[PDB]
């Protein structure tokens, strides 16, 4: 299922009647910002330990072998410890095309697929909500049409000191 | 010479003195158009392009299209 | 907002495909320095230093057609304005930093820190590293504007001139039948001279303005150019 | 590059090239429509816009 | 080679048949490799294995270094046979323009389908599996021989005219050797001659330092697939496996004389994998034994002695050589008695055309002479 | 398989319009293709004649689009502010009214900087009209 | 200017011999290195590894002459205002004898 | 003698030139403005100076037509455009290039209106596009 | 002023006019139109290249909580310094 096609018109919609977001809607919007970061890390940490497991004998000698830049003793000791680590066992070394690939194409899909399923997950969590936001995002999924101004046709609550309009 | 900005091109000698002195020169084999030829004005003799159109001709053509120009709408005014 | 319009070279662009149909040579470059980089023989770059002639050479005939033609009354040069410049630097510049920046190559910027381990770091060299960084971009920013401000002034100024004889022949030539002829000649022949100097001078400071927003280009490019030496 | 080409030595000669021709005939316009000025603009029978003072640009730039 | 419908059908008729014999030389090249790398990984030196790191010295990036990255497997031949060895390497051609177009399918879904009519429709980029027949096989080399030709030209070109720019060789031998490097392959080259090249080029560019768009032009040249082509140490990765497996083979040969043993339609796909032998030439076997004997002699007797290949970029400009065909000049001799210029004739010439003439035509001495006269006269006159 | 990348697959004869094609490079072959007709940048020809005759063609074509599309919106802005602020306005005055008033609109031209400033600015005591004239 | 070599093992001077802001941080203040900037800036200059102070510089200045100078211009938010303007969190909520359409089922 | 161009020269002296090796030099010591040899080269002084060959009638001693076999390479190559055949491409299609500046250039500059005029009784004032329709939910 | 009005484009033949509204919606339905295929699975290059920038972009639009006031990018006028609306 492709929820960012249903979604692009109802977050164009939000914005434009932003007038109208709840704290609620904010934060499952800082919600999903919160989990767009997190997907961002756990992607990053993917992609470095795979070029870090994928990286050449003679390129991790280099990196994690002398001399240490502040020669505190911890550095050393954490250097030489992931140094032979990682030359202890057999390691596939792929270049070019291949280390690509192999880097490249595992952090893709996990950083797709945690967007994905968080953007349904924000879709479930509009779909639960009791306010004109949601209202909105059930007709959008019943009806298939974004329906703009529906706060006034409902007339969805205003502050106390804006209720004239729908004095009728 | 010039005209303006315009420098007339100038041939560079080839031949020495000595080959120069040498050379024997007979006009009656130059072209009726460069006779008595002279370097500060070697189209003295070049035909016209139009028979009997001056160069004042074409100066007054020009400043009569002028006056037409600015004078026309002076004798046939026209509305906006 | 979308605005449609036509640039002032349709005439230009005629005459071009008129006259280069046929193959013709070319010797006279407004600026040469881009085609000879390397002075020394045996060094060599195996950086694509040769790429910015292409762009040189249409740049230049583009900012030709516009700017020397525009001494011609009443031509227009359709692209005048200041972020317009802007975009056009920023391309070239931006595009030519970035692709030295995406060399992954950082001792590059080595020489960014300027002085020797003498200086402090910190209150010295790390100062003149931050300057030298903003340098690169007020080079930029320079160059842009010294291009725009250089074509406004010098036809500001040729606006008013033309102005102030137009006022004088036409409302005072009368005095050449009057006894004060004298002076309305001494000021017309003022009035020739004037022009033609700033005319000439125009025609000279165009083709100088391009020659110097090229070398700027071409001297970002050299700012971080390595030469080998051929064993 | 101002390299070479046909050079009238003198007025007369430039009716030797068409080019030149036109050259000439552009210079009549140019120096003729001045005099043409002069006498259109400073004309006995000229008369100011008597509304001149209902509007001017420098109302509107302003 | 250009599109066409008649590639386009045999293609859609062999899709499904190409697919499934692509999939066995897989598994059959699979194994192959897995034998190859496991003798490489216990046997190979500490620097080969560890792939050690060799860095320019401008820009400090790292790249493959011809002496350290590179190891001929001499005794390969226990383990893995002449035939196995070239199956890779045709595998790993087809294998790589595979990969591109299954890229682009992946990445594209469903709208790659368009560009695969315009794949399925040329024989540049589909792999020999595709050809069942022999007719259909002679088809497709004379697709990979036409990009071939367009590629070449351009990466020698490259080559010469960027090292005779910025340098120039050191004693006459190099300059014999340099300037017969690059000749046409209607003459032939001396290996002997040409041999010292490998070492004057070694002085200006190695194999480590290769600029990418000489990269690019050598992957044309080599029918290599080019887009994308991202950093130049993918491309260069493969350029280098290809030349490695094709030096074992070359000692494996080269040791066993196998080439003498070898029959005519191998020696030439030989030949052919060295980009030594076009197919379109018709070369019989003594032109094959020729060319091929000169590649061992340009490979020099340090290859045999110790392994060592002379310069990759001079080597892979020596081969191609062969791919860099005459200037082509056709039409008979008498259109030069035509001319160019006749729409101009009722034009005449203008009064300053008549003065050149004048002054530059047989009487130009005469006038040099009168006119030299009137301004020393003048001169005199002035004074 | 569609359509070529190569220029080499030609669309026409070669013999296709030969005879106005060589009229044109005819044309544009006499005067450019010569020695002394060096570029300086494919801008600026060596041929002094191309000068002559371009300058001049480029002058004329540019005046007439200024005089007859552009300095005409001044014009009829000033003759509609000045004399009613409506076109129907103008248009109640005669050709020969309207040819004084564009006049005039000329004469503050030429003037521009240097002219007297009286054309636009009343003197005190004046008794032509004023600026709220209209309103 | 010139092409640039990597220092050897044997040519990188020890950590005890860098001075920091006030002084050496030698042994008992061993663990300081890592928050004195200039100490840091001053063993980079020694380890000829001086990029470390140059790199993020220019990229920097790089960032916010293409990307965050815009974004801060059109898009930041400006100082607040003296009286400001809260939200009274009213507004959203759907009225009272509204029903609301069923979700997807 | 015909009026035809010769090999260009870019407006250079040759005698002076960066590759002026390249250019053969005749009897009288100047250099050629072409590859070929050249006996009546001449150099002018302008502003700058250029060297100029006039077209002459000369006989030269013609060496009998080779056989085709010694000078024919059949490469010819489909991506192949000999160099006569581009000219006759881009000859035509600079003319009809040509042809549509021209009257392009005319429309612009003689029939063309400015938008946006004063009076309103030339070009036009601009208008809105992309503008809904059949869309009553939209409002 | 007069000099200044010289420093134009000349040759101005068209204008026209479009709400941001209106085109950002009809390129979304193009959008939606080119990337609904069943073909073109969600896990696409494409189909993310085409999402998930916009998505971003539209998320840190609505999670904005600035203090201060952002006048509307169309208003009538947008001249008057003192007038934010
Ligand atoms: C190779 C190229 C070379 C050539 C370069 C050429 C160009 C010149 C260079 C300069 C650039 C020029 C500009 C050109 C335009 C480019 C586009 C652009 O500028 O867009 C900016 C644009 C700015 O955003 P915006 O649109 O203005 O919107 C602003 C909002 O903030 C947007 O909000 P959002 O929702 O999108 O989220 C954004 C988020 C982005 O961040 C995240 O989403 C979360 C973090 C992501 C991490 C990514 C992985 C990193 C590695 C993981 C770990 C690996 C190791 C694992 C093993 C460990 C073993 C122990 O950032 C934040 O909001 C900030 C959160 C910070 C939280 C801090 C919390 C405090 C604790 C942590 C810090 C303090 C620690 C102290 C420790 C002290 C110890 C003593 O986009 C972004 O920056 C965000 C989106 C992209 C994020 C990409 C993340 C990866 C970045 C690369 C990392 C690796 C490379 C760098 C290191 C290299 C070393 C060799
Ligand atoms: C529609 C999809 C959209 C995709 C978007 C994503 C971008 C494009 C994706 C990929 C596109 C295809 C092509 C990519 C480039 C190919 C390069 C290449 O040919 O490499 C060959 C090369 C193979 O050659 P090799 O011989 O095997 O190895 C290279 C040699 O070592 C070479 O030897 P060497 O001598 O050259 O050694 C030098 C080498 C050494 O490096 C390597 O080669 C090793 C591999 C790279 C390591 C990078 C990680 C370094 C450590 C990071 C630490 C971060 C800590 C942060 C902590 C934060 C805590 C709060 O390079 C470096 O030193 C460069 C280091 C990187 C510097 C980064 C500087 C960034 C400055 C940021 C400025 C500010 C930004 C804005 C502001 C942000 C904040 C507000 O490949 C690799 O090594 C790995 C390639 C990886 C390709 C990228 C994979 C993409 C995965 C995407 C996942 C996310 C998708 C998101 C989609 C969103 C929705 C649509
Ligand atoms: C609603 C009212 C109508 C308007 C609708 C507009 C819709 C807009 C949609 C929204 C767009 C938003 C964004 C707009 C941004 C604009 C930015 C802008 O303007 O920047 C300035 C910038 C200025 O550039 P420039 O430096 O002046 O150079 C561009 C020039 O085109 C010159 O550059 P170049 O020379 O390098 O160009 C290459 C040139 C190379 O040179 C040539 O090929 C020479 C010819 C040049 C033509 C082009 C110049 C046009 C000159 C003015 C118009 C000519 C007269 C038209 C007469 C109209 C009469 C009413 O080749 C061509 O032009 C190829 C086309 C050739 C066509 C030949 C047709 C032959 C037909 C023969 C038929 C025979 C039938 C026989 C039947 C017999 C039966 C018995 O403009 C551009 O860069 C182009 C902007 C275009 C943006 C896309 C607009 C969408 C497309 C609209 C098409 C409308 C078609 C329907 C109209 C129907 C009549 C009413
Ligand atoms: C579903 C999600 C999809 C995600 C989106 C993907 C979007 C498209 C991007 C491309 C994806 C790959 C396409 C398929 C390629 C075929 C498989 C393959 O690797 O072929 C080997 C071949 C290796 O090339 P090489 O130059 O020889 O490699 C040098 C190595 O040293 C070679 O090592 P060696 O010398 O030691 O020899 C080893 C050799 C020895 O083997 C042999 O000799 C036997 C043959 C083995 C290979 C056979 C390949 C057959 C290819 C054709 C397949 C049939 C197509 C049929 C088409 C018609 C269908 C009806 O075996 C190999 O070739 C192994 C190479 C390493 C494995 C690479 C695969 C890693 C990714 C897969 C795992 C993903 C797990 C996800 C987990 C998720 C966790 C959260 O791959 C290529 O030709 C490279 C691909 C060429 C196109 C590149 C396009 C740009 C790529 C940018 C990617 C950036 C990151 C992703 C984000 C992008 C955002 C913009
Ligand atoms: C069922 C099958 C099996 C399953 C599937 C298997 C997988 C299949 C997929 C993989 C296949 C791979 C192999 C493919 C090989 C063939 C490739 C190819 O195309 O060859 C050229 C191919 C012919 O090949 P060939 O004859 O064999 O010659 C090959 C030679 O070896 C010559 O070779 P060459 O090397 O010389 O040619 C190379 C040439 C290839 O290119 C071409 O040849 C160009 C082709 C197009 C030419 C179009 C000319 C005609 C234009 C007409 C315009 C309209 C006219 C008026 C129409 C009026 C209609 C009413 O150049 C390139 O390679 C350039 C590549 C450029 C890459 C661009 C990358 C952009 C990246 C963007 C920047 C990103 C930066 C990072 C940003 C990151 C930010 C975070 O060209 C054609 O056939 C032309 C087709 C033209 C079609 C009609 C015109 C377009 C129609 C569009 C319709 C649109 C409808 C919707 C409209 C909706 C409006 C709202
Ligand atoms: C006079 C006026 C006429 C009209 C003018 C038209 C207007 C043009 C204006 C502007 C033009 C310039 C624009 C330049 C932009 C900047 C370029 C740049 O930064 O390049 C960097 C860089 C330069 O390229 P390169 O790889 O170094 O070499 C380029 C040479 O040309 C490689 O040359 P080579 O000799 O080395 O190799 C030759 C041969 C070698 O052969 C091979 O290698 C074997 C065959 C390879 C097949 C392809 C394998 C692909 C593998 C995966 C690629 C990565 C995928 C990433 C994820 C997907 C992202 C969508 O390769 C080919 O023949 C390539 C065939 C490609 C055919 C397609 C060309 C475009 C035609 C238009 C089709 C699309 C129309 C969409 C719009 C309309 C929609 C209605 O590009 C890359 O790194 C390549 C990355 C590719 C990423 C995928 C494409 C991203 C763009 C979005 C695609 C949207 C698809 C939409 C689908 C339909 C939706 C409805
Ligand atoms: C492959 C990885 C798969 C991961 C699967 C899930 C792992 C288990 C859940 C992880 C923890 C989730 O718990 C997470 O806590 C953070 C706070 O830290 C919450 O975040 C909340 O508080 C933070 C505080 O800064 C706010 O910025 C944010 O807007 C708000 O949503 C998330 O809403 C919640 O989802």
């Amino acid at each position: 299922t492709k929820y960012e096609l249903k979604m692009q018109y109802f977050d164009e919609w939000m914005i434009r009647w932003r007038k109208f977001q709840t704290e609620s809607d904010w934060e499952i919007e800082k919600g999903r910002q919160w989990w767009r970061r997190f997907n961002m890390a756990v992607s990053g940490a993917l992609f470095c330990g795979l070029v870090l497991y994928t990286s050449g004998t003679a390129t991790l000698k280099r990196q994690y072998g002398l001399p240490h830049f502040f020669d505190i003793g911890v550095d050393g000791q954490a250097k030489e410890t992931m140094l032979k680590t990682l030359t202890s066992r057999w390691r596939y070394t792929p270049q070019g095309y291949g280390r690509v690939l192999i880097t490249g194409v595992p952090t893709y899909i996990l950083f797709v697929t945690l967007e994905h399923y968080r953007e349904r997950r924000r879709m479930q969590q509009y779909l639960q909500q009791n306010t004109v936001f949601g209202e909105q995002m059930r007709r959008l999924l019943s009806t298939g049409k974004i329906e703009e101004y529906l706060p006034v046709n409902i007339k969805a609550t205003l502050p106390a000191s804006q209720q004239a309009i729908y004095n009728y | 010479y010039n005209m303006l900005v315009f420098r007339d091109p100038k041939r560079r000698p080839q031949l020495s003195e000595e080959e120069r002195a040498k050379v024997v020169v007979n006009q009656a084999e130059w072209p009726e158009e460069f006779k008595d030829f002279d370097p500060d004005d070697p189209y003295k003799n070049s035909p016209e392009i139009i028979k009997g159109m001056s160069s004042w001709n074409l100066f007054l053509w020009g400043v009569e299209c002028a006056f037409i120009y600015q004078f026309y709408e002076l004798v046939f005014p026209k509305s906006i | 907002m979308f605005l449609f319009f036509f640039c002032d070279l349709f005439w230009l662009r005629l005459l071009l495909c008129m006259y280069y149909c046929v193959w013709s040579r070319l010797c006279f470059i407004v600026y040469f320095n881009c085609l000879m980089l390397i002075f020394d023989f045996l060094l060599f770059c195996l950086f694509d230093l040769y790429l910015f002639v292409g762009l040189c050479l249409f740049l230049l005939l583009w900012f030709m057609l516009f700017n020397l033609y525009s001494l011609i009354l009443y031509y227009c040069i359709t692209y005048l304005n200041l972020y317009l410049l802007f975009c056009i630097v920023f391309l070239l510049y931006i595009a030519f930093l970035f692709l030295f920046c995406f060399l992954c190559d950082f001792f590059l910027f080595n020489n960014l820190l300027v002085g020797d381990s003498f200086m402090d770091v910190f209150f010295i060299r790390f100062l003149l590293c931050f300057l030298e960084c903003f340098s690169l971009l007020c080079r930029c920013l320079s160059t842009f504007l010294r291009l725009f401000c250089n074509l406004l002034s010098s036809h500001f100024l040729l606006l008013m001139f033309f102005d102030f004889f137009y006022f004088i022949f036409v409302f005072f030539f009368y005095g050449v039948f009057c006894y004060w002829f004298i002076l309305f000649i001494f000021v017309f022949c003022f009035c020739l001279l004037f022009y033609v100097f700033l005319y000439l001078l125009d025609l000279f400071a165009a083709i100088l303005q391009l020659f110097i927003f090229c070398n700027m280009i071409l001297q970002l490019i050299m700012d971080f150019l390595l030469f080998l030496l051929f064993v | 590059m101002l390299l070479g080409g046909f050079v009238p030595r003198r007025f007369s000669q430039f009716n030797r090239d068409p080019c030149w021709m036109f050259f000439i005939f552009s210079v009549g316009f140019w120096l003729g429509e001045y005099p043409a000025m002069m006498i259109k603009y400073n004309a006995r029978d000229l008369v100011y816009d008597p509304h001149r003072y209902v509007w001017s640009h420098h109302d509107d730039h302003h | 080679m250009q599109g066409s419908w008649s590639v386009l059908k045999k293609n859609c008729s062999n899709f499904f048949p190409g697919l499934l014999a692509f999939a066995q030389q897989t598994q059959e090249a699979y194994g192959i490799w897995l034998r190859i790398y496991n003798r490489q990984q216990k046997y190979g030196p500490t620097d080969f294995v560890e792939q050690s790191e060799t860095f320019s010295p401008d820009y400090h990036k790292r790249f493959h270094s011809q002496d350290k990255n590179m190891w001929v497997d001499k005794e390969l031949c226990t383990e893995v046979s002449q035939k196995e060895v070239a199956r890779l390497m045709t595998y790993k051609l087809d294998m790589w323009r595979m990969a591109h177009c299954a890229g682009a399918l992946l990445a594209t879904g469903g709208y790659a389908i368009p560009f695969g009519l315009f794949w399925l429709a040329n024989d540049t980029w589909v792999p020999s599996s595709f050809n069942l027949t022999g007719e259909e096989l002679r088809a497709w080399r004379e697709a990979q021989d036409l990009y071939r030709y367009r590629s070449a030209p351009s990466y020698l070109t490259d080559t010469k005219w960027h090292f005779d720019f910025h340098a120039y060789p050191w004693n006459e031998t190099q300059e014999r050797a340099w300037d017969d490097l690059f000749e046409k392959n209607d003459v032939r080259r001396d290996p002997k001659v040409v041999r010292p090249a490998a070492e004057m080029y070694d002085g200006f560019i190695k194999f480590e330092l290769i600029r990418r768009k000489s990269l690019r032009h050598l992957c044309r040249s080599m029918n290599i697939p080019t887009f994308p082509m991202l950093a130049r140490l993918c491309n260069g990765t493969r350029v280098r496996d290809y030349w490695n497996l094709a030096w074992c083979e070359d000692y494996m040969v080269i040791t066993q004389r196998l080439h003498e043993s070898m029959t005519d339609e191998e020696l030439y796909d030989y030949a052919w994998r060295r980009y030594l032998a076009p197919y379109d030439k018709n070369l019989n076997r003594e032109q094959l034994m020729e060319r091929v004997e000169d590649y061992f002699e340009f490979l020099g007797p340090d290859f045999v002695a110790h392994g060592k290949a002379p310069n990759l970029v001079i080597l892979t400009n020596y081969v191609l050589g062969y791919y860099n065909d005459p200037a082509y000049l056709e039409g008979d001799i008498s259109e030069l008695d035509k001319n160019d210029y006749d729409h101009l004739a009722s034009w005449g010439k203008d009064a300053f055309l008549r003065r050149l003439e004048f002054e530059n035509g047989p009487l130009r001495d005469q006038v040099e002479a009168h006119t030299q006269r009137l301004l020393a006269e003048r001169a005199a006159i002035a004074k | 398989v569609l359509f070529s990348t190569y220029r080499s697959s030609r669309l026409v004869s070669k013999e296709f319009l030969h005879g106005p094609v060589m009229r044109f490079r005819a044309l544009g072959e006499y005067y450019f293709q010569r020695a002394w007709n060096g570029t300086l940048n494919w801008a600026l020809p060596g041929e002094y004649r191309l000068y002559a005759v371009m300058i001049p063609f480029i002058y004329f074509y540019h005046r007439w689009h200024n005089d007859h599309t552009l300095d005409r919106d001044h014009v009829e802005k000033a003759m509609i502010m000045r004399w009613g602020g409506t076109l129907e306005d103008v248009r109640k005055l005669s050709a020969k009214d309207q040819l004084r008033v564009r006049c005039f609109t000329d004469i503050e031209k030429l003037y521009s900087a240097y002219g007297p400033k009286d054309t636009y600015l009343q003197p005190p005591g004046d008794t032509l009209p004023g600026k709220d004239f209209y309103r | 200017g010139e092409l640039f070599v990597r220092p050897k093992l044997e040519e990188i001077p020890p950590a005890d011999q860098c001075r920091g802001f006030f002084g050496p941080l030698n042994d008992s203040l061993k663990f300081l290195r890592l928050l004195d900037i200039k100490w840091m800036m001053n063993r980079a200059v020694a380890m000829r590894r001086e990029y470390l102070i140059a790199t993020p510089t220019l990229f920097t200045f790089i960032w916010m002459f293409t990307w965050k100078g815009a974004v801060i211009y059109f898009w930041g938010d400006r100082a607040p205002p003296r009286r400001m303007d809260w939200n009274t969190e009213e507004t959203g909520r759907l009225p009272l004898g509204f029903k609301p359409t069923p979700a997807p089922l | 003698v015909g009026n035809g161009p010769t090999f260009s020269t870019g407006g250079e002296c040759m005698n002076t030139c960066d590759i002026q090796n390249a250019f053969p030099m005749n009897d009288r010591g100047v250099r050629s403005s072409s590859p070929f040899q050249e006996p009546n080269t001449a150099i002018y002084d302008s502003y700058l100076a250029w060297t100029y060959f006039q077209p002459m009638d000369v006989h030269i001693e013609k060496l009998p037509a080779p056989e085709a076999k010694y000078y024919q390479r059949h490469t010819k190559k489909p991506w192949d455009v000999s160099s006569t055949e581009l000219t006759e491409i881009q000859s035509r299609k600079k003319y009809f290039q040509t042809l549509g500046y021209l009257v392009a250039f005319i429309y612009l500059y003689f029939l063309m209106p400015k938008e946006k005029s004063f009076s309103g009784l030339s070009g036009p004032d601009g208008h809105w596009i992309m503008l809904p329709k059949g869309r009553p939910e939209l409002f | 002023s007069n000099p200044a009005d010289h420093f134009r484009p000349n040759l101005k033949a068209l204008t026209l006019y479009a709400e941001r509204q209106h085109y950002v919606d009809r390129w979304l339905h193009v959008k939606e139109r080119w990337l609904a295929p069943w073909y073109l699975p969600w896990w696409s290059p494409l189909f993310q290249l085409g999402t998930w920038y916009s998505q971003r972009s539209r998320n840190l639009f609505l999670v904005e909580n600035h203090l201060s006031y952002r006048p509307y990018k169309f208003r009538r006028n947008d001249e008057d310094r003192n007038n934010p609306y």
